[PDB]
């Protein structure tokens, strides 16, 4: 049994998480342009900024996320970017796409100048995900988890932020024990996934380092949010 | 200088 409150966060959550769209001038891309590196890794360039346009959206609609210090704010996004992005991909890999997207959007990120170290952890990772054969309430409140996780560098009010994080992962909690009766660990086998997840920290900060050296380049938004 | 965070976060 949720709570009336409880039953008024999740509402305001999978509202917030169901605006999440990616354009479909950018998905035509995976099917109509051709098949080479260069243009693979401009279709993701597209398919990351206007994701982290639509992420920085979800962030300002988390209750309480508005009243948070300024400072602490940024360091929130910038900290969480990652895991909410890969989390995100995650979803999208193990979910019904329209006729050869998902086959041919692998294909691209496995020719869009990513080596093979990081191909491979990510794509276990979606295989593991895909393994908790998760609902997207769990996608939508883990995703909101990760990203007011607290414990990120430059945080100066922790408190704060564990205020807003804590009624979320009760809310979770919660779900593990009535829509997955018959397992108790459900919510510590998700729980135990953000581990493999925090691992794209590194991934993905490689990922960047090799696309720069070989003169890459990247929107100015996402430049932004994933620097220093 | 994270301008466009800024201008996302504070919008409507
Ligand atoms: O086909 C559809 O209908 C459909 C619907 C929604 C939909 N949403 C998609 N995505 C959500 C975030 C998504 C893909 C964009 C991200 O990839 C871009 C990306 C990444 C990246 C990747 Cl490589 C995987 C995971 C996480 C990240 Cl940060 N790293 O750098 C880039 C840019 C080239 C510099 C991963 S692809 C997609 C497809």
């Amino acid at each position: 049994e949720l709570t009336p409150d409880q039953q008024t966060l999740l509402h305001f959550i999978m509202d917030s998480y169901n605006k999440q769209r990616m354009p479909q001038e950018i998905t035509n891309k995976i099917l109509k342009e051709e098949f080479s590196a260069e243009e693979n890794f401009l279709i993701l360039t597209e398919m990351a900024t206007n994701h982290v346009q639509v992420l920085v959206e979800f962030t300002k609609k988390l209750p309480g996320f508005q009243t948070l210090d300024h400072e602490d704010q940024i360091a929130l996004l910038k900290g969480s970017a990652v895991e909410a992005m890969f989390l995100r991909s995650a979803e999208i890999f193990n979910k019904k796409l329209p006729s050869g997207h998902s086959d041919l959007l692998e294909e691209r990120i496995r020719n869009s100048g990513i080596s093979d170290e990081y191909i491979t952890p990510m794509f276990s990772f979606y295989k593991s995900i895909g393994e908790l054969k998760m609902t997207q309430e769990e996608y939508a409140l883990l995703t909101a988890i990760v990203i007011l996780s607290p414990d990120r560098q430059y945080i100066k009010d922790r408190e704060a932020v564990e205020k807003l994080q804590e009624p979320l992962l009760d809310v979770l909690q919660k779900l593990c024990k009535i829509h997955q009766p018959e397992n108790p660990q459900h919510f510590a086998e998700l729980l135990g996934r953000l581990t493999e997840l925090r691992t794209f920290n590194h991934h993905h900060a490689e990922m960047l380092m090799s696309w720069r050296v070989n003169d890459h380049k990247f929107t100015p938004l996402l430049e932004e949010i994933w620097d220093v | 200088d994270h301008q466009l965070l800024r201008y996302l976060l504070d919008k409507d």
